């Protein structure tokens, strides 16, 4: 897990030897793994590249971070408001700093991860201090231009 | 982080003995080729340096132990218990004020989510 | 050292942290009497520590009056500051962050969820200062005092209710003589009552209460504290009456009243002070004595069981595929494996690799179908010897001929050549 780098944000043009060919300049990528879905039978955008040394994986994570690969925000990492279609290049501290401009955050946010890879699932949950920050996130942040990924902010629970 | 904290404590001790706002022992040190990034207010350590300077100024008070001796806080446990009870009452009043502010914010959020947003009038 | 600047601010921060801990202890609600007594003892210990810190900080003002002339001088300044910065310009290779400058006194004055006790008060216990019969200040133990009174009176006609009725009197006639041996038991009963009063309220000022009791004993009890309408003025030491105040003032400095008797003011002053302290403890803790008397009456009126309850509170595949034949491996915790298809595969599985790492031998194809420990270590010794032999080791296998003689001595190894060329 230390020598392997988890890549997120892969489109349909990216393939299993294509990621190994793109990561060959960063370091000696020994193997590439792409988990296939059960309903569609294709990649879900997240994969893994197992290299030989941990320094090559660190250089690939520091070089290929927030890159625009196949029209997709590909990024390598070390393997009541709901935000969907978020970029995997952002972290919890980056999401807390991005959410601090609209309103005040009550605590540190959390992002959902896949049970197989564990880098990024695609959705996240963040809680605001009051309902005014949630309304400002649903008015402004729900549709704002993020890092090559259109996010969507919505209410997790609402009572009619 | 011990050397930076010691430098901040030395700057707070040297700046508290000044007779003016700008005529201090640290303003002339900035022009004497001494790098001090904690003097600018843009850094996060400046908020702690200001609190250290405030504590150094409060350590120079006449009831702080320079020319007088405290008798109520040092020789009366009942006065300390009354001060602790007053601090607990102030904390309870602050918690009640925060709960009232949260209730007012919830009432404003309930009133804003129930008003009609289709009756537009441009005058 | 900045004793007037840094040490005074540190003492003020410690006093503020102690006051914040006391306010957090007083703001929290209580549910039990023993936990409340432990919190009161911790608050009293924190108040004593804050008073000691204030007394230590209040004495650091002798050199401050001499150093204030040099500290407030605007002619000085950045010279000594630059000298202190050059003294603080040492090697910064100690890459270690210390966030416990102010967080450590905040954590020392706090408690945990498993045990509600502070870090200086971690060794404090309520069972070392109070007995089980007292109930952490709920009642008072009077069985030993009643046994001592029955042993001193030499009679079995005094029960616990009679002793409680005799001990309830404050200014009435005593049960025995004042010059008898009952004063030695009364002094012990007063010394126990003083400790019971000091244990029932640790947050109260015991020294101020003792000084007030001494002032009331000296200024009031020694000057006729019980006026009448021999009955006009009574003396506690001499145990005699007086006609008027002038006769009592003339007899207060008399020769039998000073030292010419066995109950004078010279020898029987401590017994009178102990009796006054016992009367003050009975007047201040009368509700606890009434609760102890009610508990004794409820224990006497109860039965044996009530007193005990109060004191206690395809079978064919089975053999075709290889099952029913089990194999065990010592390298794997004597884990017994099933039919051969699984047993042969276990050497590659996780558990066997774990078991082999215990000895320090890698998992390879050589160590397959080997289940015993000593066999594994012997085969590892063999393989080690073989491989280490068949490699090319230049250090011991090489022929150098140093230029020391330059025409002789070709038996030099690769290490002696460096030693000769050094
Ligand atoms: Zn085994």
């Amino acid at each position: 897990q230390d020598a392997t780098v988890y890549v997120g944000g892969l489109d349909e043009k990216v393939s299993e030897p294509l990621l190994w060919e793109l990561f060959l300049q960063a370091g000696p990528v020994v193997n590439t793994h792409m988990p296939k879905d059960r309903v569609t039978g294709q990649h879900q955008g997240y994969g893994f590249v197992e290299f030989l040394s941990e320094e090559d994986a660190d250089y690939a994570i520091k070089i290929m971070n927030m890159i625009k690969l196949y029209g997709k925000p590909i990024r390598v990492n070390k393997a009541n408001i709901f935000i969907g279609n978020l970029d995997p290049e952002i972290d919890e501290k980056l999401l807390y700093d991005t959410f601090s401009a609209f309103g005040v955050i009550l605590q540190t946010p959390k992002i959902m991860r896949d049970p197989d890879t564990g880098n990024s699932k695609g959705y996240a949950f963040i809680n605001f201090a009051s309902f005014d920050a949630s309304d400002a996130a649903i008015e402004a942040m729900n549709g704002q231009y993020l890092c090559n990924r259109p996010i969507t902010v919505s209410y997790a629970f609402k009572k009619d | 982080s011990a050397f930076d904290l010691d430098v901040v404590k030395l700057t707070a001790q040297f700046v508290a003995r000044n007779g003016r706002q700008f005529l201090t022992q640290l303003m002339q040190k900035e022009q004497r080729n001494y790098q001090f990034d904690f003097l600018r207010p843009q850094h996060s350590l400046f908020n702690y340096f200001t609190k250290l300077v405030e504590q150094y100024t409060k350590i120079l008070i006449p009831p702080k132990g320079l020319f007088s001796k405290l008798k109520k806080e040092a020789e009366n446990p009942r006065e300390v218990l009354d001060q602790v009870c007053y601090r607990v009452e102030w904390a309870k009043f602050q918690e009640r004020e925060r709960k009232k502010e949260e209730e007012e914010k919830e009432k404003e959020r309930v009133a804003y989510a129930q008003i009609d947003w289709h009756d537009f009038v441009v005058v | 050292m900045e004793t007037i600047l840094e040490q005074q601010r540190r003492y003020h921060e410690e006093k503020e942290r102690l006051m914040d801990v006391m306010a957090k202890e007083m703001l929290t609600k209580k549910s039990t009497l023993r936990d409340q007594i432990n919190s009161d003892h911790r608050t009293r210990a924190m108040q004593d520590r804050y008073m000691e810190v204030s007394g230590n900080l209040r004495d650091l003002y002798d050199d401050k009056d001499g150093l204030r002339k040099e500290e407030l001088n605007a002619i000085s300044g950045p010279n000594e500051f630059a000298e202190f910065y050059n003294r603080l310009k040492q090697i910064k290779e100690f890459h270690r962050k210390h966030p416990n400058e102010i967080c450590v006194p905040m954590s020392v004055e706090f408690e945990e969820l498993l045990k509600a006790r502070e870090n200086p008060s971690e060794e404090a216990q309520n069972l070392v200062e109070f007995t089980d019969e007292e109930g952490y200040g709920r009642y008072l133990d009077l069985h030993d005092c009643y046994l001592k009174y029955i042993n001193l009176k030499a009679s079995e006609k005094l029960d616990y209710i009679t002793y409680l009725s005799i001990f309830d009197q404050l200014f009435d006639i005593p049960k025995e003589r004042k010059n008898a041996e009952y004063k030695r038991y009364l002094e012990m009963l007063l010394e126990y009552l003083q400790d019971y009063t000091d244990r029932v309220k640790p947050l109260q000022d015991q020294n101020e209460l003792f000084g007030k009791i001494q002032a009331e004993f000296e200024k009031k009890w020694e000057n006729g504290t019980f006026p009448g309408w021999e009955e006009r003025a009574q003396r506690l030491f001499s145990t005699k009456g007086k006609s008027l105040e002038s006769l009592d003032t003339s007899l207060f400095a008399k020769n039998p009243k000073s030292k010419g008797t066995k109950r004078d003011t010279e020898r029987n002053k401590d017994i009178a002070f102990l009796e006054a302290q016992i009367y003050e403890y009975v007047e201040i803790l009368g509700e606890q004595r009434h609760l102890t008397h009610e508990n004794v009456q409820r224990k006497q009126a109860r039965t044996g069981e009530e007193r005990e309850e109060e004191e206690e509170e395809p079978y064919w595949l089975y053999k075709l595929h290889g099952l029913n034949i089990n194999y065990n491996c010592e390298i794997c915790g004597n884990y017994t494996y099933r039919g051969p298809k699984a047993f042969q595969r276990h050497f590659a599985e996780w558990r066997h690799a774990h078991g082999m790492r215990c000895l320090g031998i890698p998992n390879t194809a050589h160590f397959a179908n080997v289940t015993q420990i000593e066999d594994a270590v012997s085969l590892w010794a063999k393989l080690k010897l073989q491989k280490a032999s068949e490699r090319w080791q230049p250090d011991t296998e090489e022929e150098y001929e140093d230029s020391s003689g330059n025409v002789v001595n070709k038996k030099t190894y690769e290490d002696l050549k460096r030693q000769g060329l050094l």
